[PDB]
């Protein structure tokens, strides 16, 4: 199943999340890991990120529905988060 | 200078709650009390409905009106709105509409057509679950609506018949989705919150289909004591009970918040292009002649 | 700022520019960019308009439309409206189109009295030419103007077909450009495609005439698309047709004068708006729609 | 018809392409725009990306497969644009 | 230390041409001549095919083979491979397999099962286009394959029957996908370069299905004069003609390069969990008993 | 650097450490990190293997597997193998398994000759501890060692059931641990979880014996999963039931010796690798399965 991972965390923890998810999917560009994993696959993925610890800001996408999200990221309203 | 994206291929719809809507750097957006802008894709935006504690400025209203994004004010009930009027509408649609509409029999014919397309809305749009295509109660209830609107003796005979329908259908889905909530504007539970945040999507899709193909709202097809607001209610019942109600009961039972509700409704609207769909179905009424 | 404009019997257009309109003490108030906040009346208000740089909140229209007023959006000058709701019998109790709508579609659906309304609408085009005077340019009581005026009165009452009426309108505007060009010592031919100052100020004044026509149309409630003189498949029908009344009466002398001494577009906009406010044109277009409809 | 734009351009071309395509999609962060848009709308979109000019580096993704891409980029088997 | 990520859930595939595979900073990677460095997801990679002008170091081989990622060498023909041997296999699966294997009749039944499982591959991965599920020729040709492999009179009777099948199935799709190319390792057209670069995905998926669960490669089910290399073709025929061939004619006609092809192969292979499917379907053969 | 190991009759294992292997002039050559390059022979090569820090190109394997040689990958020392293809009858024309596969599965499938193979592999355990003598510690010809050898010779020859064989196996290892424990003036009990240097040295040496067993059985072609003394549902059964043969002979006195004078694990690994090279241990086990198989 088609999974796009967006990491909004902060270095050097951002490189640690890049280490785990880059061991699972390819690096498409600018902290975005596109690929495909299954339900058991994302189960091992999320238990590895819960073994990572605090400060991890991960939003997964299966198509458009958000499958899971770790961290205190205020994804306001329906689909996006700009700031300025 | 590009053809300005005709209304049938605009895709984004929103309700704005507890915000401030303006223009930042040629981009329409809104702000929370910590900034956090949410730049509105105005080339694809249908509408912006505004809840309490909200406002929109003139330059934003003009920039959304040049492409024609309809702004309304949500506080069923009286909803106030602003239709873009600088852009000159295609004449033949509302010309044929008013020529039929001042005749009372053709007014009845137009009203029975637009209210009878709710069955077409329920049969064309199909990616549901739970009750799904029928629970042996909702098919009978659209059948009884078909009977009531095929009756159609007078305009005030069914003046609040859809009010009884939103009552009976908010109780009818609730016997399989376990809560005993009722139709109320101030009930603090999640079910009435979801079904009060839902009718404004019907209002907005109805409004921006009423913005360039055909009719300005105050020439309506449902008037009476309790039907206050005009034609936008009449063309919003099409996706009131067919679309937002099953996803509302889904989101209220499986228990997430407002945001993933609006995520699911935006997905449902984009999967079938219901803006485009009800554009070309109100084209069948304005361009019948 | 706040501006009062008359439509029928009272100054009841409330154009507000550069102010945030909020709720103060449970009532609609507007705070300006200088910090001053002013309340609005409710019995004296039926049209309130928001000009450039004007914001307004949700509870503001909740008790605007609780107690029976209508709100719209416009550019600077308060005459080029772009966003509005629509006039009904009453915005709270009964959503019924007004009798002006009734009588204008009835005067469409009777063909001979449609032609009577057409002859009458160029008649008070002639009356608006004879009525409104200015302290520069062509006197509206000289020999040439009175000659073309009485010629087009007899031409209006002799004619019976819309093609001859359209040719008469073209002859009237082309003779008026000839007379107004001879008064300002120029040789002129009106054209959209001309890039000179004269034709560009005619097109700007023509679009201002469209703006004030659309403002009058929405003021009484009639829509942009129910024409009389032009074809049925023409966008912006009564905008063009009711602006045709003023396009020869006021827009043509103001445009010829403002292109004669060559002031810029913004001051010519401001002078046009000052003519629209001080001489209060929209009241006579509203009264003209009123004398078309009840007949 | 849910598509996503990734832009690898340089300022001030990057700010300009953000202005032209952020009017059509919703801004996610890290120069990514997922959103819902029509196919002939994609046609006028790629026309106005042609009218941005040279120096733009924009890739459009429908699901995984690239519908359209403008400007001198090297992609590969997993679509990874190296890492750094 | 975490359970080392079980092997049905490895999701990334590579055929790697004109590069250098090594490890930097604890990340397995490969280099072009520009000084730019790629990333290899070792915990979810299946395999790395290694084309001409390429080489892999030992430490990256160790770190990929600890997770069990199979590296093989491109120069259908004799293909050279490496399986991880340090991790101790479950003895039960290939124990029952060798109990099967050294009996000739049970070896025959395993060969019949593994090659009739190609139809299960063709039916359970469904998102084709063009010819789609049948063009009234590919259904007949898989039926004639079923007849030929249900015949199964000896192991050398169908020693090169899949060679005639890649010939006939590379001509068969080509009469509706207009080119007249044949099976060749050095044809300069895009079609044959594509179909030579694509069945090695089937080779590598088959190999790292063979590493963890069951058979070590040299215990074959098809030997002869032309089937040279062993069991790996017998378990890569599952998804050689079933998957690579419709996407092959698609990506060769529609005109894009190697890169978006191998995007399409990752997407098609990795949507339906075909490596996982291969493990649990060869698990039915290893522990049929 | 290149290191040569004997397998069956000639030195045919070519372990290369820290070198890049490539095609030079149409033949496989390899440059070590100091910069100089050697070619390889072809008639004397059947097993070519790569140690730590080695890279190798594709055309090298293409012409290696064109003419009948097999490459593999190990850890340092060349014995802890981790990556390889599989030995068959011949890697080009006939891809069938070797006859040693045939004889081992035929001896496994027959139960009484399975018990015969078990008692003979314990007798070769006795032969391996008798023949391989070290110049430190326990001599293999004293009274205690000969006493337990004669006792267990009669014990294996009387036995007919498997659980008896692991009973004498446990009694063998516990008497042998007490033998080298009394020879080095210590009190000892074997344990995986003990954090002292003695138990960690025998554990590392036991894994090294697993490495040389896995390399030898792959050099004959036999896979890891065909146990004879341990249970059938045991991962890595064959490497255990062939590694205990070499364990109680050599790896226990070597581990105990390096546990007495306490040198580092890298140099203890180097001592084991060097002793495996000089007294040709892989050739000994290869001859051992070569004499169990043909019977």
């Amino acid at each position: 199943m088609f999974i796009r991972i967006k990491c909004f965390s902060k270095q050097p923890i951002a490189k640690k999340v890049s280490r785990e998810v880059s061991a699972y999917l390819e690096y498409t560009g600018n902290n975005t890991w596109e690929g495909h994993i299954s339900g058991q696959g994302v189960s091992n993925l999320q238990t590895k990120l819960i073994n990572v610890g605090k400060g991890v800001k991960v939003v997964c996408n299966y198509q458009d529905k958000v499958l899971f999200a770790i961290g205190n990221v205020a994804m306001s309203d329906t689909g996006s988060v700009p700031k300025y | 200078m590009q053809k300005q994206i005709l209304t049938s291929q605009k895709r984004n719809m929103y309700i704005l709650s507890r915000c401030k809507v303006l223009v930042k750097n040629g981009q329409v957006c809104h702000l929370h009390e910590d900034g956090n802008v949410y730049t509105v894709p105005y080339a694809n935006t249908v509408f912006i409905g505004l809840a309490e504690g909200t406002s929109i400025t003139n330059e934003a209203m003009s920039m959304l009106a040049a492409n024609g994004v309809i702004v309304f004010w949500t506080k069923a009930a009286d909803i106030i709105c602003h239709l873009p009027q600088a852009d000159y509408r295609p004449t033949k649609y509302m010309q044929n509409w008013v020529r039929l509409w001042l005749d009372e029999e053709k007014k009845l014919s137009a009203a029975k057509e637009i209210l009878k397309m709710r069955v077409d809305s329920l049969s064309t749009h199909v990616h549901d679950f739970g009750v799904d295509v029928e629970n042996k109660r909702v098919s009978s209830i659209v059948n009884k609506f078909d009977k009531g609107v095929t009756q159609a003796t007078s305009f005030e005979s069914l003046l609040g018949h859809e009010g009884t329908f939103v009552k009976s259908l908010y109780k009818e889905y609730a016997l399989e989705y376990e809560i005993e909530f009722k139709r109320d504007h101030k009930s603090a539970d999640n079910y009435n919150k979801f079904l009060t945040l839902g009718n404004y999507y019907a209002y907005g899709i109805a409004r921006s289909s009423l913005w360039a193909l055909g009719i300005d709202n105050s020439f309506p097809l449902l008037h009476g004591s309790t039907r206050r607001g005009g034609l936008v209610f009449d063309v919003a019942d099409i996706i009131k009970t067919s679309i937002i109600l099953p996803l509302a009961f889904h989101a209220a039972d499986q228990g997430m918040s407002n945001t993933e509700f609006k995520r699911s409704c935006v997905a449902y609207f984009d999967k079938n292009d219901i803006l485009a769909y009800l554009i070309n179905n109100i084209k069948r009424l304005c361009m019948e002649n």
